[PDB]
């Protein structure tokens, strides 16, 4: 009865990837945001 | 033990959903970011085509220039008076363009039809009909079209409202004209103004042209000396030019406005310019009572509220004065705590309305 735990656990880093990688994708333009603005 | 799926999916669901929420804004902003590279490009109308490339174009910002085509350019399509995008350095066509100018709702004032129909201000009914037939209909019956129509009497009696009520009935775009802006200073801008008022309407026709109370840009002037009056005369004439000139009202019609008629150029009143001199007398005791139960009674009122006796004391009032009668009693209403006006509120007002003037 613990499978989906470890199964939904192995999702989190791959889940986290999404936000963690977009935080890159954030700053990428967030800079360019600030850049061409400022 | 099983609380982890949430703590897994809790993070997950939001996280995986928080993906493009953030992510959308980037590219959009990025476009904005990017578009900052996209640079402005000058404008002008082709005065004419010298050669296939060679063009005579007065800069929409300034004087004429000899220029060539550029690219994606149709030396066919390029033609007199055609708005084109122009270049800042190359100084040639940066694009071929549609065209229109002016603050349509501001310098031009663009409102479609009118707010309330002719009926709501009814009691001017003589005009109401009389104008409609000489304004609205001549469109729909090819069997002169009318030149011009000039209100006079006190404004807004429904008077200014007439225009909207007029404007409402036809379907044309009502285009309001206040005067002096058409030549503030602004040491020029006359026909360009008015012709945009003409031409836009001429293209956007049906349009109603309503020129407010035109004694600053209308009227015969003074010594007919130069105060810049020479500006006015022009402007005065610019209409004359569109009127005594071949320019017709195709589907666009012109309402002239004055509170006093005798204040206008005699030549302006002329047919070929004006075919109607629109009086707005005060409503009769009937017309009042007519307008009375119109403007007034539609504000919530008792039957206690005194209908005719008010009208009896109601004399030499206009359509808004009638409203004043209501509005004045309304003081007493809010003074008597009335949503429904009561006769008490009323005839205090009525005399009080009949007080300041007749």
């Amino acid at each position: 009865m613990a499978t989906l735990e470890e199964l939904d656990a192995q999702t989190l880093p791959g889940d986290d990837e999404l936000d963690q990688e977009i935080l890159n994708l954030s700053t990428q333009e967030l800079q360019t945001r600030a850049k061409l603005l400022d | 033990k099983l609380l982890e799926h949430r703590r897994y999916d809790d993070q997950l669901k939001q996280r995986r959903q928080n993906i493009r929420d953030l992510e959308k804004l980037y590219d959009k902003t990025e476009n904005d970011i990017k578009a900052l590279q996209s640079i402005g490009q000058l404008i002008g109308e082709v005065m004419k085509e010298l050669s296939e490339e060679k063009y005579i174009v007065k800069a929409s910002s300034g004087p004429r220039y000899i220029v060539g085509v550029r690219n994606s350019v149709d030396r066919s399509k390029l033609k007199k008076g055609v708005r084109v995008t122009l270049d800042i350095t190359t100084l040639t066509i940066m694009r071929i363009l549609p065209r229109e100018t002016d603050p349509l709702v501001y310098n031009m004032t663009s409102f479609e039809q009118g707010e309330i129909t002719f009926d709501g201000i009814g009691g001017l009914t003589e005009q109401i009909r009389e104008l409609r037939e000489v304004i609205e209909l001549p469109l729909k019956n090819p069997e002169k079209p009318p030149k011009g129509v000039l209100l006079y009497g006190p404004p807004g009696t429904g008077k200014t409202l007439l225009a909207k009520a007029v404007a409402a009935t036809i379907g044309a775009n009502f285009i309001f004209s206040p005067a002096s802006g058409i030549v503030d200073k602004y040491i020029g801008e006359s026909a360009r103004i008015i012709r945009e008022m003409f031409a836009y309407a001429k293209e956007h026709e049906p349009c109603i042209i309503f020129m407010d109370e035109v004694d600053a840009i209308g009227g015969r002037r003074f010594s007919e000396g130069t105060s810049a009056d020479r500006e006015i005369q022009r402007t005065l004439m610019e209409l004359l030019t569109q009127m005594d000139g071949f320019d017709n009202l195709g589907q666009t019609k012109i309402i002239m406005a004055t509170n006093r008629p005798d204040t206008l150029d005699p030549a302006l009143l002329r047919p070929g310019r004006l075919d109607r001199k629109v009086e707005i007398p005060l409503p009769n005791e009937a017309g009042r009572l007519e307008i009375f139960k119109i403007h007034t009674a539609k504000v919530k009122k008792t039957g206690e509220f005194d209908f005719e006796a008010a009208v009896k004391m109601s004399d030499g009032f206009n359509g808004a004065d009638i409203r004043n009668c209501a509005t004045e009693a309304g003081f007493f209403a809010i003074r008597d705590d009335r949503d429904h006006i009561n006769p008490d509120d009323l005839m205090k007002a009525v005399r009080k309305v009949a007080e300041v003037k007749k």
